[PDB]
């Protein structure tokens, strides 16, 4: 599928990166970042704070929270990017999203994509998805998969630099 | 070894409470100022700056 | 050139006079060899 | 008062050009080359602007 | 314009080697293109084609974008025609522009066409080539289909893509006064972060309020106090054109007070513009305002001057702004002097020295400029856009945002604005087509019947007639 | 704007200013100098100056970078 | 103690960006971050700051981090690139002090004995001075009040090094209103006085309600020294100073003719010249 | 660390000076061979007791 | 593709930093590094400056640490800057805005390093009085740029760096500054006059000094005043002296009796 011009942002996440909150320890977050049955699913009550690092830059487009039908699919979800430090669940709550959305249950089936405003993600290095409700408000929601859509920013490595050409060694 | 060193020069005629005439060494004259905190009396036309 | 200073003859260090100009306290090139430096001697030098 | 505005920002953009020294000519080599001498340092050979 | 199409070449063959090589020969295809336009004519072009080789990227685009013009009102083949002469994203982006600039203000089914174009572009400069062309064809209809593909393609957030859109979304919903439209266009501007797409919705946010009167004061009030200097930009364009024709109090009184007043240059040059658009209906008022502005210590303030005096005066030879633009093509600064050279241009366009006691010797001033080795390249750009303006068609089209019956022409005054705004972006330059009217009379009163017509001129003093001998 | 341009007159001429022998002028807004760092230059004269100070072996105060005479 | 702290623009701009940078994601009440300065005399210059890592809880108010290693090797690495400036004091955005921010000071005393903080209200735009400072005083109040670790005010103010000084002017410039400003920025600077005394006093006001009222406690202190500023007051129309105050209005009063004299007959020049010009102008054209 | 950054700091040339008288507010005097008088806040990488006028 | 007349945006932070290390460098060049976000095609921004430390070897790539911009980059990543680094800005103090042939190549290397990274100079000495002689470079690899626009020249360039390379290695960039309302006058309270301040009364003895020494030139302008309007026979049909220094003389003469005046009765009628 996927729009054109775009790829998928999974190559560009970081393992360092992932600290998703709230998650049963049965079915974790790699579970919901595979394109399988396998699932994640909450573990203290429906609240959900999933959070995901990118080895670069990267500018999200739209994002597909795809999730089971039992009515434990995300409904309502906030979207914060760039946090400095790891963020509170009453952070969340009291927090002013990025973006603000409410899934519907076409978002949430394996062909549902969702649209994000796309002016506000130019910059993207961390993502912080805040899963706040479910439709059939089941005690612990659901996530069948998830990934993001979008693009590299070209970035460049600080660290590299590295003489070329020129007087090799010393100069003014 | 950041620090970074200071021209000497000897003065002559202030021309007002600010603005002083100071002979940089053996090189040419100057029309400067006092910093904000140093004496003004002081400043006659020979002294060591 | 003056007063290769010489102080442990791993690098000796030297002094150039560039008339009407400055004194400075300099070392040799990668081509040039000590031997071939000696005081007074006239040298060359680069000019930053 | 625009007049008097105008030929005081001018005034301004010119009064960034520097100091432009003094030389005085021995002898031309024809067209732009031209010898002069300046007086702190010595003789040049300076081509001549427009005029 | 393909009957009487008279237009010279000897003036662009001592102009096409008079230019050297600057950036200002891809203004001479532009110049042509005003001269030829709606005459098919791009014999100029293929005189010599390998000549269009040394002007890549953007300016071939412009250079594609110049057949656009150059066919204008063609309508009979364009679709496969544009095709036929061009089959590098520039190019048929230039292409697509040009298939707009056929159609202008007259879709047709062209529109789906672009509207299934469009879609399948690469969201490049071929998408900001089709979003130009395809809201300038589909300008005022206000169909919703398109403006939210247009809508789609600005919140691709890119650099030109979006700076096309915002022209497009303006010209789809032109004089509309649609509050959703510009309330999405105002947040989008004060959301993003690239400046092309700011310029862009500054031209879009004024098209939407066209001719609104004091409908658009709660828009003034907003625009004209945001800290963002292209919204007070975009604010003295909305109070351009919604003030448009009528000389209202309100309206200058505002928009002078902010050109005077206002800490940057740009909204002050684009704020002392705005004055055409609004005191066009009684030219010879418009000297005796910009006669001040004329002559500023600000730069930005007297190139505004210029322009404004030429837009208003329209292609009426109101003598006096050829007084004050005599100077004024004599100025130090670069910019100005282009300014000057086009709205000169803007005034003496059809015109011959009997008629006004200016236009040969402004023509020969265009020569010296144009032919300088050594002059600023703006000034002979400026130069070089003038000779295209001056026998635009063929001498055969004038510039008027008004109708012959008094009404305000909204096609030539969209067009002259977006023209305007080549300070910022050279390709829009075409869209002076949309201000160019033939000047013929038609005889035609049953079906087709066009007979040979004996009617006649009666010049008093003398036979002067058609100009360009 | 003119209270903004004759503040920045007024600025140009503040300290630091070097030091320098008036030669005499060549014409209203512009004269010849001789600074104290010893080499002279072609500098133009500020118009605020009153031309009746200039006198041929005056001292007058230059701009440090630009030599022009303040 | 430190009798004055002095404030250059750099700090107040990074400051400024720091509030801007966290808000923009992770809006709080506050942000803290290490101004870095010298002492002059018993004077202290600060221009340097860097943000760092901190976190308050919201209510708990004796929950916080502040990052340790990263203000020791931020200083050790802004000290390589200019070693004059060392850690004094730090700063904090939010408008009003916390019962939490007395212990960031005392960890801040751990890098500096006198470490004193700096409220910079970013959001305020208002009638002035941006900058509260305060040091920590522990002392038996003299007076058989309880001791307390406290915070105890120190004047503050802006001054900028040259280079600062240009760099500000040079943004400033479009906005910039002229220093000299003869009558107009004068008399619009006369009103704003009145209208800041006019403010001071109600402050002034609403503290002596609230004291009298009893919803604050007495301070003892100021509130005598705001006795002292009542009977400080000069008491004009003593007859004397009426004799000397107008004397002097007289001398202005004449002076003031005098210049409005010589602008009436200067006036009265440039327009005699007008009219002989454009009347030969007149008599020529004929 | 320090040492090696400071080597890396003190490379030719070295403008050979004479000194002149110190002062306390420990500080130097310094008339280059250009012929320009200098003062140093601080005399720099050697001690003040060896060196002298 | 190829660039265009371009832009570079560097913010309030960025200019001071860059001028405070500039005159904490000077005579010594120093050099350290800008973020920022390569935002598009048609314009860079840089926001925050942070400088390096100052090595023995001068302003070259040898001069940039690569333990100390890494770990820069890491600490100001954690306090909430991840903007990464294009441009590079260095000091030339006592001489005008150019990149020399050291310059020429440590750009090189940076354009190596990312693509567009923009080179910056600073004259800390000459940026001075009110005037920022600031200016952004980037190299060439037939057509230097894309003329595309307008907003190309609406500068100048200088001759300075005409001869050292303004347009024959390198090519200047626009330089504009992207201030907001909330620097603004946040930086304008360091002028700010205080209310006190506005209040204050000056000094009556030396304002009467003023208004006497003023009085006395205005006498002797008047005298010269009157010679020069006896000359008026018109030889030689000819701003110098006595009318305009009048008319300032008398302008700051009023407005000063005006406003003393104006403070004193304020302070007589509201103060008690
Ligand atoms: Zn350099």
């Amino acid at each position: 599928d996927i729009p054109k011009g775009y790829m998928d942002l999974m190559p560009f996440i970081n393992k360092a990166g992932c600290e998703c909150l709230n998650e049963s320890d049965e079915h974790g977050f790699d579970n919901c970042l595979r394109k399988d049955t396998t699932f994640l699913e909450s573990d203290c009550d429906e609240q959900l704070l999933i959070t995901v690092a990118f080895n670069q830059p990267v500018k999200l487009y739209s994002m597909k929270f795809q999730g089971p039908d039992n009515g434990q699919g995300p409904k309502y979800v906030k979207i914060f990017i760039n946090l400095p430090r790891s963020m509170d669940f009453e952070e969340a709550e009291r927090s002013e999203p990025t973006q603000a959305l409410e899934l519907t249950e076409d978002d949430i089936k394996e062909d549902g994509i969702v649209p994000l405003r796309y002016v506000k993600f130019q910059n993207v290095n961390s993502v912080t998805i805040f899963v706040q409700s479910n439709q059939g408000e089941e005690e612990t929601t659901r996530i069948s998969y998830f990934t993001f859509i979008g693009t590299p920013v070209q970035a460049t490595n600080m660290n590299d630099f590295k003489r070329v050409v020129g007087k090799k060694g010393e100069s003014h | 070894l950041q620090s970074v060193g200071q021209i000497v020069g000897e003065v002559l005629k202030q021309l007002t409470e600010e603005k002083f005439i100071v002979k940089a060494t053996n090189g040419p004259r100057y029309v400067v100022g006092c910093r904000r905190q140093l004496d003004k009396s002081k400043l006659k036309p020979g002294t060591r700056v | 050139c003056t007063k290769i200073i010489n102080a442990d003859s791993e690098d000796p260090k030297y002094i150039i006079n560039v008339k009407q100009f400055a004194k400075f306290v300099v070392d040799l090139s990668d081509q040039v060899a000590p031997t071939d430096i000696e005081e007074g001697m006239r040298v060359g030098v680069d000019r930053n | 008062l625009n007049a008097k505005v105008r030929l005081l920002r001018e005034e301004l953009q010119l009064l960034q050009e520097q100091g432009s020294y003094v030389g005085e000519v021995v002898r031309a080599m024809d067209k732009k080359k031209v010898l002069v001498k300046v007086h702190p340092e010595g003789k040049f050979v300076v081509d001549v602007d427009k005029n | 314009l393909i009957r009487n199409n008279n237009t010279d070449l000897m003036i662009l063959k001592n102009t096409k080697d008079a230019v050297r090589n600057s950036v200002c020969h891809t203004a001479t295809v532009i110049a042509n293109s005003f001269m030829h336009c709606g005459t098919t004519s791009d014999q100029f072009l293929r005189d010599n084609l390998e000549w269009l080789a040394r002007a890549t990227n953007w300016a071939k685009f412009t250079a594609t974008a110049s057949l656009g013009v150059i066919h204008k009102g063609h309508e009979k083949e364009a679709l496969q025609l544009m095709a036929t002469y061009l089959p590098s994203a520039y190019q048929e982006g230039g292409g697509l522009y040009a298939l707009g600039l056929i159609h202008a203000n007259h879709g047709g089914d062209i529109i789906d066409y672009l509207l299934n174009q469009l879609k399948n572009a690469s969201n490049d400069i071929v998408r900001h080539g089709g979003s130009l062309g395809l809201g300038l064809a589909a300008m005022g209809t206000a169909r919703q289909d398109v403006y939210d593909l247009l809508k789609t393609n600005l919140y691709q957030d890119d650099a030109v893509t979006g700076e096309a859109a915002g022209l497009a979304l303006g010209l789809v919903m032109l004089g509309s006064k649609n509050a959703q439209a510009i309330e999405d266009m105002v947040g989008y501007a004060q959301e993003t972060q690239h400046e092309k797409i700011l310029r862009g919705l500054a031209v879009g946010i004024a098209l939407v309020m066209y001719g609104r009167m004091e409908e658009a004061d709660a828009l003034i009030e907003s625009l004209c106090r945001d800290k963002d200097p292209i919204l007070r930009r975009s604010g003295m364009y909305t109070v351009a054109m919604a003030y448009c024709g009528s000389g209202n109090n309100k309206a200058i009184r505002r928009l002078l007070h902010v050109a005077v007043s206002d800490v940057n240059d740009d909204v002050r040059r684009a704020a002392v513009e705005s004055l055409g658009f609004i005191l066009f209906r009684t030219p010879e008022q418009c000297p005796s305002v910009v006669s001040l502005l004329s002559e500023s210590y600000n730069p930005h303030v007297r190139y505004g001057a210029a322009m404004a005096l030429g837009i208003c005066c329209a292609g009426t030879g109101n003598k006096e702004a050829i007084n004050l633009l005599e100077p004024m093509t004599n100025d130090p600064v670069n910019y100005v002097r282009q300014g000057a050279l086009i709205a000169s241009a803007l005034i003496m366009i059809q015109q011959t020295e009997i008629t006004c006691p200016k236009v040969n010797q402004f023509r020969q001033l265009y020569s010296k400029v144009i032919n300088d080795k050594h002059d600023d390249v703006m000034a002979k750009f400026g130069a070089i856009l003038a000779q295209g303006i001056l026998d635009a068609g063929g001498h055969n089209v004038t510039i008027s945002l008004q109708s012959r019956t008094g009404h305000t022409h909204m096609p030539s005054v969209v067009g002259v604005l977006v023209f305007t705004q080549f300070w910022f972006w050279f390709p829009l330059s075409h869209f002076l087509s949309l201000a160019y009217t033939p000047t013929c009379v038609i005889g035609l009163n049953k079906d087709l019947k066009m007979p040979k017509v004996q009617y006649k001129s009666n010049c008093k003093p003398s036979t002067f007639a058609y100009p360009a001998p | 704007e003119f209270l903004h341009a004759q503040e920045e007159v007024k600025r140009i001429q503040s300290i630091p200013l070097v030091i320098g022998q008036f030669l005499e002028a060549v014409d209203q807004n512009t004269a010849i100098v001789g600074s104290t760092t010893g080499s002279n230059y072609y500098v133009r004269i500020l118009s605020t100056i009153d031309r009746e100070l200039l006198k041929p072996n005056a001292s007058v105060a230059l701009h440090k970078h630009s030599n022009a005479l303040v | 103690a430190v009798q004055k702290v002095v404030v250059h623009p750099l700090v107040l701009l990074s400051v400024v960006d720091h509030f801007n940078r966290i808000g923009k994601v992770g809006n709080q009440k506050r942000v803290v971050g290490v101004l870095l300065g010298s002492w002059q005399k018993k004077v202290l210059d600060v221009s340097n700051s860097f943000a760092v890592p901190f976190d308050e809880d919201d209510k708990d108010d004796s929950v916080w981090f502040l990052d340790h290693d990263y203000l020791e090797n931020m200083y050790g690495m802004f000290k390589k690139v200019n070693a004059r400036e060392r850690i004094v004091g730090w700063y904090h955005t939010g408008p009003k002090l916390h019962k939490n921010d007395i212990a960031i000071n005392e960890l801040m005393k751990r890098y500096c004995p006198n470490s004193v903080l700096v409220i910079i209200d970013v959001k305020p735009k208002d009638l002035g001075l941006p900058t509260e400072a305060y040091i920590s005083v522990e002392e038996v109040h003299d007076d058989g009040t309880p001791t307390s670790k406290t915070f105890e005010h120190v004047t503050s103010e802006i001054g900028a090094e040259e280079a600062e000084e240009v760099g500000v002017e040079h943004l400033l410039r479009d906005i910039k209103d002229t220093t000299v400003g003869t009558l107009s920025q004068r008399i619009t600077n006369q009103v704003h006085g009145l209208k800041g005394l006019n403010s001071k006093l109600l402050d002034i006001r609403s503290y002596l309600e609230k004291v009298a009222t009893g919803k604050l406690p007495i301070n003892h202190q100021i509130i005598y020294q705001l006795q002292d500023v009542f009977n400080l007051l000069p008491d004009v129309s003593l007859q004397e100073f009426v004799k000397a105050f107008y004397l002097k209005t007289n001398d202005q009063m004449v002076v003031v003719y005098l210049a409005s004299l010589i602008r009436s007959v200067v006036a009265l020049h440039n327009l005699i010249n007008n009219k002989i010009a454009n009347r030969d102008a007149e008599k020529k054209e004929g | 660390e320090n040492s090696e950054k400071i080597k890396v700091n003190k490379t030719l040339p070295y403008l050979v000076s004479n000194v002149i008288e110190l002062l306390d507010v420990k500080c130097a005097v310094i008339k280059t061979s250009t012929r320009q008088t200098y003062f140093l806040p601080v005399i720099g990488l050697v001690d003040a007791e060896k060196l002298k006028p | 593709a190829v660039d265009t007349a371009e832009q570079v945006y560097i913010s309030s932070l960025a200019l001071l930093k860059m001028l405070k290390h500039g005159r904490a460098g000077v005579p010594m060049e120093v050099m350290g590094l800008m973020l920022g976000e390569f935002v598009d095609d048609y314009t860079v921004r840089v926001i925050d400056v942070f400088a390096m430390p100052q090595s023995g070897t001068g302003v070259s790539v040898e001069a940039v640490d690569p333990v100390f911009q890494a770990k820069m980059l890491d600490m100001l990543k954690q306090t909430g800057r991840p903007e990464m680094v294009v441009g590079w800005y260095h000091s030339h103090p006592g001489f005008g805005c150019w990149l020399s042939g050291v310059d020429i190549n440590t750009q090189q290397s940076f354009e190596a390093l990312s693509e567009r990274a923009v080179a910056v100079v600073v004259d800390p000495i000459q940026s001075v009085k009110g005037k920022v002689v600031i200016d952004a470079f980037r190299l060439i690899n037939h057509e230097p740029r894309q003329t595309t626009s307008n907003l190309g020249h609406l500068n100048k360039p200088s001759i300075q760096a005409l001869i050292h390379g303004l347009n024959r290695h390198y090519y200047s960039i626009t330089i504009n500054y992207r201030k907001n309302e909330l620097e603004q006058k946040m930086l304008l309270n360091l002028h700010k006059k205080s209310w006190m301040e506005g209040l204050t009364l000056q000094d009556y003895s030396e304002h009467c000094k003023h208004n006497e020494s003023v009085v006395k030139e205005m006498l002797e302008l008047a005298k010269n005043y009157n010679k020069a309007v006896e000359e008026e026979d018109k030889m030689t049909p000819e701003k110098q002296d006595p009318k305009r220094h009048l008319e300032e003389h008398v302008d700051v003469l009023m407005t000063s009796n005006i406003v003393q005046c104006l403070a004193a009765m304020l302070d007589t009628v509201v103060f008690k």
